């Protein structure tokens, strides 16, 4: 039963009786006295099959030989009681009457197929008003509604060739007795004519909408139900609970409702009631029929005998307990169990602990057939019956099945695919799950109680696949950045960091070891201690050759605790790795040096060695907290005083009328921050290097043992504040308004807290469980959005061939390089070949997976960008190829053919996100070079004034930093004009100023140095009556539009500038003349009468918050385009102005000669950042603010738009401290501009302004101009992921996640052939999935098929 | 049109209210079931 | 500022107004709008502050 | 971790985002102004002392306070 695609369409009758075993009559059930059921209703025998497994109702046949024979008495085909759960009845409603999906579903599936709006269709249906069914030609309109009056008439009208009916009679009539093949050639036809772009829009759609229902195999009547198929019996069961009471299901009561409607108004035919009482009849069929599908969108439901409304077909697909969501994703799972996890230092990190009885428990089908294998219980009950007896051998037999057999283990929410990890077992007694210590970050799991749940991997399949692929060791690798995530955690850091540190005069002082392992011997017998400064001969292993290890003994100065930790260190690496204080980051770094260096199995084995090391010396420490531990201040008190007395000022100054409540306040709360953050430094300074000892000599000072500051410099648990918290003061409690309250609390929690202070602490207290009690309850909604939109996605291909990446570079905002170069082509394919600086070379190929030794030549030769290979680029049809995902993975190397990598990024992108705040979050004019380097200038446009300085006449040229190297260590971005100093391309020295300009105001200098004079600058009009009338100054500054008057509305402000005699000289290279115009508030200083210099201020032009919560990376991935959109341009040309303040100011563009015209409106109460006789570049910022990224995509392309999201949202991440590497974020941006829009279709087949996916279009075109004909110019979208997951080529997907009713009736209509090779699809309809290990069987089809 | 009024605010502010929706609706009907079908609708 | 927004002059136009706002399509009336006005706050019956 | 340690954590946000809100709006920083810049009445040197770069007056102060207040 390896079917094929699915396959969706309306229930045409015939089929629905070709699905029936016989017509329900009859509203009984059962049978009260014998619980047999009643023939024939909601359930039989000879509709819907025996009740028990083939044996007769009345009971004339009950053998198996008997199976087929339909008993002559009860007509019960005898035969097994599942075919109970199979066959489906039909109804014979007696009127017609219409799906409540075909009528109410939105879009009213009848009312855009009539073309009739959906309230005359409500009338027709409930009676409400008559209409005409093919009225023939007299006077009336076939769609032509009347009402009750205007039939009577008519009748008297045309009583003959005449037609009108009212209810679901004359809606089939009217789908019925439409044709549809008229209405294409009529709709064509006023295709042809009827030239009005909305009127064909609309005109153009409905005929879309038509040819796709014809060429479906539908037909417009099958919506209009005249037969109604039940549900079978066992799917709405009547179940005998205990004591006679029955608990069924609700279906029974709704079609017991419909099967008496139905019976009751073929009684009043039979009678011919008056027509009030049959109208009233069908109406009620129909509420009854309408109920039973959706029971709602009928605006109210019919509640059951409780208050709580009754469930119906139409609901029991959908929600979060339809089949869907809640029994096709959601399904409970034998051989599972669970238990409260605990700790197991004793474990290599590859065995999960594990309890006899659980074991036990899981194993009993594989010890039931090891049991029958050797003989120990000839029959399986035996066996049963001694397992059951815990006896002596069948321990020994459990121990014989859960050799090799890994034990899948789960935590409760399993956020990332780290979440599901797979160990080997080893019996335990107890019933705890003795899990790993390691794992645990991975998990995210302490153990206060949290409880992990094991499942058994059965088949062969699945054990080589909880081996190869989910085992505890081949996933230490964070699938989100190569970093290992077997970061030792808490008590094997502060276990190292005691070992590793030195104390200034400890036993065994300076004298000199044979090796590490007299040093142990030193220690252990206790000649000496742990930590006292120690020459020894240490031996390490550098490997610089080739893959060789080259010996090389010396004599390093460290200390006896290094040395001890050196002989658990492998081979590769170099000693100076453990000879510095080991603290959490640097023992940290080990493992990933390792991993970099030693490959896998030498990692594994040494995190292991480091735990157990960890652990030993961290119990050997006797690291234990006291509270002689946390030390005051001796100088708090007169730090609380003095604030308290700066208050006192305050409090005077504000009881003096100097200073409002608010400034007050405020002042109060700087003055007290700043005592607390006094009092922090200062109880950290007598808590750090406060030990005070004495080598043979004065004194000397060094960092101490204090415990708890150890347990703060680990970094195996808190940081300062903490410590702040147990010793300082305690800062302002914030009440959970936001504002922060006034009175600090001057105690702290060694000393004890005061009633009102301890209650002041409550407020924020409770504010953080409020949120991680919001937080924990939705958790995961951001990767379930991530993984709806990017989930099939799959690496289907080797190589796509291309030549198009996306350059990489260091970020570097304003100062120092935030991310450098290695941790971005870290992974990622180069894309065309790099070459040395002088090019001198072939430096690496284009297709070199650039793992670290290259990222080492990158970094040796100096490289500044790379072009490397992006996901977002990738040429692959319904995929993304080998390489162009790059290599990330948890292992190392590139990343296979078929490994999900949608789902997997998702989840690289979500589950960081946990470690986010999610309340969104605020954080809130001379440029100074930090160090040698010279200057680089891009896209400056400068002029060498008569002034000798240097001044920019380009908006966007940005101000770097290169040294002699090339790189670029330092960028800055000039404003317009900014006064410059030093040389474009030259030297400068370290720390100095180069670049000044103006503040808030914006110079207008000129172009080159020539005479001056104005024109169309007259007072009143123009310009304004301004001066420093203290000073003389002149101004007659260009007037506005509500001061110029409505002519002057068409003068023009101007600066003309003149040449030696009164003529203009060209601008150089064009030929303008010389002259500069200006707009409103272009405000004049010096007038007619002086020669200008370049740099001349004509005018004064006057005049950033990242949000970081998660928040903003939802909305980010949303796309919705900001409040205040950055104006952008449109077109590579010169700038000008518009039709003058339409309440929208009109800018118009120029290029050199093409298409001119563009002309924008803009709101002019927003600043235009443009000149007025400029050339602006497309993809120019005319104005400022947040850019939408759909202009980024339209204007510039796609890899700006790309790097635009990345460094977005990698803002968003790395403002808080998480690493999340750069391909998550560009697949699932792959997978949001999925859609594409057209220009010109040309030689291809697809409408011009429809909107069709990038993929087929592309094949379309690729294909068509592989041959001799024309491609197709297409315009490319880009959607937010919940409206870029809205649309899927499958409808069994998106009837999950999607609201399944619009899904269905959408599919229903277009009569969707959804094939399978999804992943939603075939995880729903269980076979394997073309994900992982399944791909390979899916080609396995491919080849079938097509064949 | 002025429903229509309500219709646009709903699509800038982000939601609605009863109150919103109560001061914008058609004066003279008010069955509540002529309602509950304008804020399905509205939904 | 809210004056310049009522529309209604005196009792009667008031009345008349909440009248129709309390029940639609109900023609006003003198009476019917004063008992209106009279019960929707004021009378021991449907309005009772504990 | 724990559900109390998220909780610290997420109270620190919030107090820091609020001390460094308040500590924002405390001016110490600016040139000498000699004179309201809403009614050009004088600011008395004592208050600018006060606060280095205080813009406006106390009574301007008071007002813009206080029209704030409503959050318009
Ligand atoms: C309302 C209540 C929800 C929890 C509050 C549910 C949960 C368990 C239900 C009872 C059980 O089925 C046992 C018993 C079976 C009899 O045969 C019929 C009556 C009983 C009393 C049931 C009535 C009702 O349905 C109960 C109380
Ligand atoms: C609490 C949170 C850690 C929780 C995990 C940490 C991580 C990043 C921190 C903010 C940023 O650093 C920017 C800024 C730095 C200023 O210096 C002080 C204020 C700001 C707003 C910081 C407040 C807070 O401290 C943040 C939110
Ligand atoms: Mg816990
Ligand atoms: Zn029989
Ligand atoms: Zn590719
Ligand atoms: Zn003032």
């Amino acid at each position: 039963e390896e079917f094929d695609a699915i396959k969706i369409a309306l229930a045409s009758p015939d089929m629905i009786r070709s699905w029936s075993f016989g017509e329900v009559k009859k509203p009984e059930t059962i049978n009260y006295r014998t619980f047999k059921p009643e023939r024939d209703g909601l359930f039989c025998a000879r509709i819907f099959g025996p009740v028990k497994d083939y044996e007769c109702l009345c009971g004339k046949y009950k053998r198996l030989k008997h199976r087929g024979v339909i008993c002559e008495k009860c007509g019960v085909e005898v035969t097994q009681t599942k075919v109970r759960r199979e066959r489906m009845g039909h109804i014979e409603l007696a009127s017609p009457t219409a799906h409540i999906w075909f009528l109410k579903s939105l879009p009213s599936r009848i009312g855009l197929l009539l073309d009739m709006p959906l309230r005359d269709i409500e009338r027709v249906l409930y009676f409400e008003s008559y209409v005409v069914i093919e009225g023939g030609m007299t006077n009336l309109e076939r769609q032509q509604i009347l009402t009750e009056e205007q039939y009577l008439d008519a009748l008297e009208e045309f009583g003959d060739e005449f037609d009108a009916k009212m209810g679901a009679e004359a809606i089939q009539a009217l789908l019925k007795s439409m044709d549809l093949e008229q209405e294409c050639e009529q709709l064509r036809e006023e295709l042809n004519e009827t030239n009005s772009e909305t009127k064909r829009k609309k005109l153009t759609k409905r005929i879309k909408l038509l040819e796709a229902f014809v060429q479906s195999g539908n037909k417009p009547e099958w919506m209009i139900l005249t037969v109604l198929p039940v549900l079978p019996p066992d799917l709405r069961p009547l179940v005998p609970l205990d004591g006679g009471r029955f608990a069924t299901s609700d279906l029974n009561d709704l079609y017991r409702r419909v099967i008496n409607r139905n019976n009751r108004l073929k009684r009043l035919l039979d009678l011919a009631a008056p027509d009030i009482i049959v109208r009233n009849e069908k109406r009620m069929l129909q509420e009854a029929v309408d109920a039973l599908l959706d029971n709602g969108r009928r605006g109210r439901a019919i509640t059951g005998s409780n208050k709580r409304p009754l469930k119906s077909l139409a609901d029991m697909i959908k929600g979060k307990q339809g089949r869907f969501r809640q029994n096709l994703l959601g399904k409970r799972v034998d051989y599972s169990g669970r238990s409260v996890i605990t700790v197991g230092p004793y474990l290599r990190l590859h065995q999960c602990g594990l309890p006899k009885k659980m074991a036990l428990e899981l194993f009993k089908p594989f010890i039931y057939g090891k049991l029958e294998l050797r003989g120990l219980a000839t029959t399986i009950k035996a066996a049963k019956k001694m397992v059951e007896r815990e006896e002596a051998v069948v321990w020994d037999i459990l121990d014989e099945v859960i050799r090799e057999h890994p034990v899948l283990l789960n935590r409760a929410p399993t956020l990332h695919r780290l979440g599901i990890q797979a160990f080997e077992p080893v019996l335990i007694e107890g019933k705890a799950i003795q899990l790993h210590p390691l794992v645990c970050a991975a998990y995210n799991a302490d153990f206060d109680g949290d409880q992990m749940a094991v499942h058994v991997p059965l088949t062969l399949e699945a054990q080589l696949e909880a081996r190869a692929l989910m085992m505890s060791t081949n996933n230490i690798l964070s699938p989100a950045n190569g970093e290992p995530i077997i970061v030792p955690s808490q008590d094997v850091v502060l276990g190292l960091y005691y070992m590793t540190r030195d104390c200034v005069n400890a036993k065994g002082e300076g004298m000199v070891l044979t090796g590490p392992k007299e040093a142990e011997r030193l220690y252990r017998s206790g000649l000496a201690s742990l930590h006292a400064r120690v020459k020894v001969r240490i031996t390490e292993y550098e490997k610089d050759a080739n893959g060789e290890l080259v010996a090389k003994t010396s004599l390093k100065d460290t200390t006896v605790g290094r040395a001890i930790l050196w002989m658990i260190v492998p081979k590769g690496l170099p000693y100076s790795i453990v000879n510095q204080a080991l603290g959490k980051k640097a023992i940290s770094k080990m493992l990933n040096t390792c991993y970099r260096i030693l490959g896998l199995k030498p990692t594994v084995i040494f995190a292991d060695q480091i735990m157990y090391t960890g652990f030993a010396y961290a119990a050997r420490s006797g690291a234990s907290v006291g509270i002689d531990d946390m030390v005051i201040p001796e100088k708090k008190h007169e730090i609380i005083s003095e604030a308290e007395a700066e208050v006192a000022e305050i409090q005077e100054q504000f009881q003096s009328g100097l200073v409002t409540a608010g400034e007050r306040y405020n002042k109060v709360i700087d003055i007290w921050a700043a005592a607390n953050d006094r009092v922090s430094k200062a109880m950290m300074d007598n808590l750090q290097t406060e030990t005070v000892i004495n080598r043979d000599g004065q004194e000397e000072k060094q960092v101490s043992f204090n415990s708890i500051y150890m347990m703060a410099d680990s970094g195996a648990r808190g940081s300062a504040a903490q410590i702040r918290q147990l010793a300082g003061m305690r800062g302002l409690m914030a009440k959970p308004d936001g504002s922060i309250i006034e009175t600090p609390i001057t105690a702290n929690f060694r000393e004890g807290l005061n009633v009102l202070q301890y209650f002041i602490s409550t407020h924020g207290a409770r504010k953080g469980l409020a949120d991680t009690a919001l937080k924990t309850a939705n958790s995961g909604y951001l990767t379930r959005r991530l993984v709806d939109v990017a989930q099939d996605l799959v690496v289907t291909e080797d190589d796509c061939g291309t030549h198009e990446g996306i350059m990489m570079t260091p970020v570097i905002e304003g100062g120092d390089v935030k991310e450098p170069l290695r941790d971005r082509v870290l992974g990622r394919v180069t894309a065309e070949d790099v070459l040395k600086p002088g090019t001198a070379d072939i430096l690496v190929p284009r297709n070199t997976l650039l793992h670290e030794q290259w990222c080492d030549l990158l970094e040796e030769n100096s490289v500044d960008a790379v072009k490397v290979r992006s996901v977002v680029s990738c040429d692959t049809d319904f995929g993304v190829c080998a390489h162009c995902y790059g290599r990330d993975l948890a292992r190392g190397h590139i990343i296979n053919k078929g490994e999900a990598i949608g789902v997997i990024a998702a989840q690289s992108i979500g589950e960081p996100g946990t470690q986010l705040t999610m309340r969104t979050f605020h954080i809130g004019s001379s440029i100074q070079v930090k160090n040698k380097g010279s200057i680089k200038l891009s896209n400056v446009k400068s002029v060498v004034n008569s002034s000798g300085k240097l001044v920019i006449t380009s908006r966007n040229t940005e101000l770097k930093l290169i040294d002699e190297f090339g790189r670029t260590k330092e960028s800055y971005k000039v404003p317009y004009g900014a006064v410059l100093a030093k040389g474009d391309g030259e030297q400068v020295a370290g720390g100095e100023t180069v670049a000044n300009w103006d503040p808030h105001t914006m110079p207008v200098i000129t172009e080159v140095s020539g005479f001056v004079r104005f024109t169309d600058m007259i007072d009143g009009q123009t310009i304004t009556r301004q001066t420093d009338e203290l000073t003389g100054l002149s101004s007659l500054v260009v007037l506005d539009s509500a001061e110029r008057t409505a002519g002057g509305k068409d003068l023009r402000p101007a600066l003309k500038i003149v040449d030696a005699q009164g003529n203009d000289v060209l601008i150089p290279g064009t030929d303008m003349p010389a002259q500069y115009f200006l707009p409103g508030k272009a405000i004049v200083q010096l007038e007619d009468g002086v020669q200008i210099s370049s740099g001349d201020t004509l005018a004064r032009i006057p005049q950033k918050d990242i949000t970081g919560g998660l928040p903003r990376v939802a909305d980010l991935f949303e796309a919705r385009r900001p409040k205040e959109p950055a104006i952008l341009a449109e077109i590579s040309g010169i700038v000008s102005f518009g039709k003058e303040t339409k309440g929208k100011r009109r800018l118009v563009i120029t290029p050199v000669d093409g298409s001119d015209p563009y002309e924008e409106m803009i709101p002019k109460w927003r600043q235009l950042n443009v000149f007025e006789g400029e050339r602006v570049e497309r993809g120019d910022v005319i104005s400022d603010g947040p850019e939408a990224p759909h202009d980024i995509l339209r204007l510039r392309g796609v890899h700006a738009v790309t790097r635009y999201i990345v460094n977005e949202v990698q803002d968003v991440y790395r403002l808080q401290g998480v690493k999340i590497n750069d391909k998550h974020i560009e697949v699932i941006v792959r997978q949001m501009l999925r859609k594409a829009t057209i220009v010109n279709a040309g030689s291809s087949d697809f409408l011009e302004g429809e909107q069709v996916e990038y993929s087929r279009v592309k094949i379309a075109n690729r294909e068509l101009e592989a041959n001799g004909k024309v491609g197709a110019t297409y315009s490319r979208d880009l959607l937010g992921i919940t409206k870029a997951s809205l649309a899927t080529e499958s409808f069994i997907s998106a009837a999950s996640f999607q609201e399944t009713t619009r899904v269905l009736t959408e599919a229903a209509v277009a009569g969707k052939r959804d094939e399978l090779r999804g992943l939603k699809e075939n995880v729903i309809v269980g076979r394997l999935i073309p994900a992982g290990t399944g791909y390979a069987y899916h080609q396995d089809r491919m080849r079938r098929r097509a064949a | 049109s002025q429903l229509k009024l309500l219709v646009t605010r709903g699509k800038e502010q982000g939601y609605l209210t009863y109150a919103e929706v109560n001061d914008h609706l058609p004066e003279d009907i008010v069955d509540s079931d002529q309602i509950e079908d304008i804020i399905q609708m509205i939904n | 500022e809210t004056l310049r927004v009522d529309p209604t002059n005196d009792r009667l136009s008031a009345l008349v107004e909440i009248y129709r706002m309390m029940r639609p399509g109900e023609p006003p009336t003198r009476e019917a709008a004063e008992s209106l006005f009279e019960n929707l706050f004021f009378s021991e019956d449907r309005y009772d502050l504990s | 971790s724990d559900e109390a340690d998220e909780a610290y954590s997420v109270t620190e946000q919030l107090t820091m985002t609020g001390i460094n809100r308040i500590r924002q709006k405390i001016n110490a920083h600016g040139i000498p102004v000699y004179l309201c810049e809403a009614c050009g009445n004088p600011i008395p040197e004592a208050r600018r002392k006060i606060f280095p770069g205080v813009t406006l007056c106390v009574e301007c102060q008071a007002y813009q306070e206080r029209q704030r207040k409503h959050y318009a």
